[PDB]
């Protein structure tokens, strides 16, 4: 009887939408999952994270002033802080395939 | 009912068939009801990649290398190869080493690393709470200098044993005494000590089996490399990219398998009571869009018939037109 | 999100561009062949071209994209499956089964007998496969050969008592099959030079007896083959032929149509267009009035589009039924596009910056190319805030697309399809007189060879005969243009 | 419920009438005393949609559902192809995979001897990552200029299904009380049918 | 199975082939069937058969 | 991960066997004083996508 009334209601009507009443939900499952499509990743673009200072770790760094002496050289200039931190290079940064 | 072809012949652009359509008695034939069928060989070719990315070290970042070493030339006064300049990781972890490589365990006797297949690079310590300072023993492989160098995403090498090892066979081994080389595999041990093993305090840490594979990259090119030249500090920093995708395959209703509008390779219906053909072709024509048109109009063209290959040509419609929404993106995520 | 973002744009967008935007990367060392799959493979397209930000809150496709061919695609649903059904190994061997196609032949019910069949198949590999790169594959190393090819027919088991008499009744005179070819067109081919934009054309004097009306579109010679040519020697493109399957791209490059006959009246004239003599398909920089749908195509072009395909637009515009939307139709692919761009005139703070000068999401990205990250973060020059607080002057563009779709100008009073045999072309002054007819296009320059494909409607049917057993006979008739 | 998925498991159906006679029989299949539903390992001509189903399975399945195959095969009108009906679930599938014969390089490497992804990937378990960035050793490469040989595989899935084989001269569905359903032998006689 | 099986091709795996496919968490009409009784383990429910 | 895949590393120098009276084990010299190699496992970070 249970098959009968599952394959009339097939029949007489469309079996993807859903009734609360009759618990009229069908069975089914992925079509992706049944067969597999392995179309690849597309992944051409590297991707990144960063410190979340923007940059990594740097260094102590002091200013200097050229010398308007006789003797033109670098001398410590003294409207700049002593200890300035600023990173060489490229910042630090992890490589992930999302 | 089956007809085998009662002529053919082959051009070098063409097919010819010709067979005896014979309707019996009693009968009729629908001419929609046939077909032909087509059995042979198709080379699709190198330029054949139906998708996208590697499928050799997808994880790996796209800089990354392999433990690989190369050599430092350098001849100052004299021709001084310094060589053997290596760069990797050493991933296993034995008991002891003492000069036939990494100790795997025992059975009193230690039993040895094997070195067609030890160590695996697929292994290593389970657990992040590893704690090591205590003078431990590890040990791994790497490549020979004379493999070229190649990043780690897209590497493939075969393998030449049935536990997965992929070095090559070094086929010079010419015996002494007048006898025939011997294959073996080229795989060779070299020992590293720390940075102070001033005398005696010497005894190995890292215990590498370098090696030779046959080394290819078969999904994907190379998209920075500075020098021309190979095996260089330099070029561990090589970067590379996958291959574009391109699906190959019959194209749609098998449109171009057969001649249509041409007054040289025109078919031929004919009743053998008479010799006249019935079809008549003109280079004014096209029937291929006729049909395409027509079996858009009898039905829906989303649907897909393996049978004739009835699967239309579409695109993307948000690559034709972009649908510039912005990036949900309020939520800071972390590592 | 946005590296999903970028992944997608690039990944789809910015890899199909053409070579002109592309460069060569160092140290590396490409064949001169521009068609093969390793030049496509080796040069590199700097991704901040199609970058995240590109027409950022807009519907807008890439004017670059326009031109190209957007079936060459790896999105493409449909050459893929054709991909995976063969499998996913360079080496296969096939087995299909191809149907007849030829219009005469298709639907015809043999009758009892013995007949000679016979026909040709392709072995081009450029011909019977398809890429979605569009490379050359005779250059590539493809190869196919044919082992054994077999007819296979079935017969419906009937009663030989019904069949003997449905044989009998079926080889009178009245009772002869008659087919016609549902395109009935008789298709014309017209070169456009390069850079050219006005292609005139002139047919001779002849009977223009049942005409049912024009259709045209725009073609690429590289794309479209030689058509009679059993080998094509400058074939050397393995992606989609519009020509034969319909996928046409190009008919938004079409400015004005323009139609005269006997040199000296113009069709339909009769003051029934807003522009009487010409066709003005899109009118851009001007706009007096006469554009429709938010886009820059005019209002008489769109109506008769409407009438010609779906009979509205005499009494009010609506959204067709999807039973007549079907997929190669007008409503079902029009796409009408707007956007703003920047004010280079008026905005009094404008600077052209070129791209080697633009950083955004400098630090985190790399220099003209899909490399590591290199710079610092600074505030991004690029591009212009078209809204907010201070945005920037702007101008409008207008633009639309039509895929997949032809260009139709219907022989009729009214152009409303009433009847297949149009009205005119049952009129007296095209029954007998013999006029020669004039047209001339104008498109948009491409620096491509270009051709213009014309469809004259006409009227192509066969009458097969067969009077005895195995005796067949075809009675052709093509009206007008006939053979 | 009618969720049916092991249809594809089936070989041949014979049907026997009386022990003796053969149903249908006169000669009306390529396969003329059963029905071969797939016919896999051979490939002589009798296979259809690139699969392994055979021709004449195709056919009495097609005739059946949506009486469709004797003036031409198209895709049938959605209002008929329901939900658990034959051509809604019918899915072709093809694969190339290696040639172990006639490739002379070909080693049989098991499942914890093989390294792909190795040291970013756990070994034989969802775990931590360990090991070393190297080369893999598998799969085999199928495309490209150093592929290798392969062998084509073909197989077909048709789920939420049942086969159906009518009681019917020509195997179509003319009325609900088929004609050999009122056919005199079986309107009096009396038959024993074996079936295997 | 992992990211490379079958790669570029339309294949569903040999050992899921004998497996049922409705017992899965994609099911959506299990899934919804679930979710209107709630999400507790304990529910008191009114059906109409 | 890191850029160049693995972690930070240590400083090695090349050793090999002693083919003297005693099996020690002195300083080779066609290896490099300093080789970067890492032991253990490399470097992550970890993120639920």
């Amino acid at each position: 009887t249970e098959l009968s009334y599952q394959l009339l209601l097939d029949s007489l009507g469309d079996r993807t939408r859903y009734f609360s009443m009759w618990n009229q939900a069908v069975d089914s499952y992925d079509p992706d999952v049944r067969i597999i499509e392995n179309h690849g990743i597309e992944d051409e673009l590297p991707n990144y994270c960063f410190p979340l200072n923007g940059i990594g770790p740097g260094h102590t760094y002091q200013g200097i002033k050229v010398k308007t002496d006789d003797t033109n050289g670098w001398e410590k200039d003294a409207n700049v802080a002593p200890a300035n931190e600023i990173t060489i290079g490229n910042n630090l940064a992890m490589e992930i395939n999302i | 009912l089956r007809f085998v072809p009662v002529d053919r012949e082959d051009n070098t652009y063409s097919y010819k068939v010709r067979y005896t359509l014979a309707v019996g008695d009693n009968r009729v034939l629908d001419m929609a009801s046939t077909f032909f069928d087509i059995r042979g060989v198709l080379d699709r070719g190198p330029s054949f990649k139906p998708y996208s990315g590697t499928a050799y070290n997808s994880l790996a970042p796209k800089g990354a290398p392999n433990t690989s070493q190369w050599i430092v030339t350098t001849n100052g006064d004299n021709a001084v190869t310094t060589t053997t300049n290596t760069f990797g990781i050493a991933s296993m972890k034995g008991d002891n080493i003492t000069k036939e490589g990494l100790q795997i365990g025992k059975d009193e006797k230690p039993i040895y690393a094997d070195k067609t297949y030890q160590p695996e690079p697929q292994v290593g310590e389970e657990s992040w709470t590893d704690t090591d300072g205590t003078n431990e023993k590890f040990g791994g492989r790497a490549l020979k200098p004379a493999t070229n160098m190649k990043p780690c995403y897209g590497s493939f090498a075969r393998p030449t044993n049935i536990k997965g090892g992929q070095a090559k066979n070094r086929k010079v081994k010419p015996t002494t005494e007048g006898g025939v080389e011997t294959e073996e595999p080229d795989i060779d041990m070299e020992f590293f000590d720390g940075r102070d093993a001033v005398a005696g305090a010497l005894a190995p840490e890292i215990v590498l089996y370098t090696e030779n594979v046959n080394l290819e990259t078969p999904d994907s090119h190379v998209v920075y490399k500075p020098e021309t030249s190979n095996n260089s500090h330099a070029n561990l920093g090589q970067q590379a990219m996958p291959n574009r995708p391109n699906y190959i395959g019959f194209r749609d209703n098998f449109v171009g398998l057969m001649y249509y509008n041409s007054t040289g390779n025109m078919g031929v219906l004919a009743g053998q009571a008479s010799q006249l053909n019935a079809v008549v072709d003109l280079q004014d024509r096209n029937t291929e869009l006729s049909y395409q048109l027509l079996l858009d109009s009898l039905g829906d063209r989303t649907r897909y018939f393996s049978m004739w290959n009835q699967a239309v040509d579409s695109y993307d419609p948000d690559v034709r037109i972009i649908e510039n929404h912005g990036i949900e993106d309020e939520l800071p995520n972390y590592c | 999100q946005a590296n999903l973002w970028r992944s997608f744009l690039y990944s789809n967008v910015a890899l199909y561009l053409p070579d002109v935007y592309k460069y060569t990367p160092p140290n590396i060392t490409l064949p001169t062949n521009t068609n093969t799959y390793e030049y496509m493979n080796g040069r590199v397209v700097s991704p901040s071209l199609v970058d995240s930000y590109i027409n950022i809150g807009a519907r807008w496709s890439l004017d670059p994209m326009d031109n190209v061919n957007p079936f060459n695609h790896h999105r493409n649903a449909g050459l893929r499956y054709r991909s995976m059904l063969l499998g996913n190994g360079r080496y296969v061997p096939f087995h299909i089964q191809v149907p007849q196609k030829f219009f005469a032949v298709k639907n015809l019910l043999l009758l009892p007998g013995s007949y000679t069949y016979e026909w040709n198949f392709r072995k081009d590999v450029n011909m019977v496969l398809q890429s979605s790169l569009g490379n050359d594959l005779r250059t590539d190393g493809a190869t196919i050969s044919f082992t054994s090819i077999n007819l296979y027919a079935t017969f419906f088991p009937m009663a030989h008592n019904t069949a003997s008499t449905l044989e009998a009744m079926l080889r009178n005179d009245t009772n002869d099959q008659s087919f016609n070819d549902y395109l009935s067109a008789a298709n014309m081919l017209y070169p456009i030079p390069a850079n050219a934009t006005n292609i005139p054309i002139s047919i001779p004097s002849r009977n223009w007896a049942a005409f049912r009306g024009w259709s045209f579109t725009r073609l690429k010679t590289k794309e479209t083959p030689s058509l009679g040519s059993g080998f094509d020697p400058y074939f050397v493109y393995s992606g989609s032929i519009p020509y034969l399957d319909g996928t046409f791209y190009l008919n938004h490059t079409f400015k004005k149509v323009s139609i005269m006959f006997d040199s000296s009246v113009s069709w339909p004239g009769n003051d029934r267009l807003l522009s009487p003599n010409e066709f003005e398909i899109k009118r851009t920089v001007d706009g007096e009035g006469y554009n429709v749908a938010q886009c820059n195509m005019t209002k008489d072009w769109f109506l008769v589009q409407m009438l010609a395909n779906y009979n509205i637009g005499y009494q009010g515009f609506y959204i067709p039924e999807g039973y007549k939307d079907r997929m190669y139709s007008f409503f079902r692919n029009f796409q009408p596009m707007s956007r703003q761009v920047v004010d280079e005139v008026n905005y009094t703070d404008y600077k052209a910056v070129t791209l080697p000068y633009q950083h955004n999401n400098s630090g985190f990205v790399g220099y003209l190319a899909p490399t590591m990250r290199q710079g610092e973060p600074y505030p991004a020059n690029y591009p212009y805030p078209l809204i907010g607080t201070t945005a920037v002057k702007s101008v409008t563009q207008k633009k639309f697309l039509c895929d997949r779709t032809m260009w139709r100008i219907p022989f009729s009073s009214n152009f409303m399809s009433m009847g297949a045999l149009t009205d005119l072309g049952q009129n007296m002054l095209y029954a007998n007189s013999a006029h020669a007819l004039d047209m001339t296009f104008e498109v948009d320059p491409m620096d491509e060879p270009t051709l213009l494909y014309l469809l004259f409607e006409v009227f192509d049917v066969v009458r097969v005969h067969q009077p005895h057993r195995g005796v067949i006979e075809a009675v052709y008739l093509r009206t007008p243009f006939s053979a």
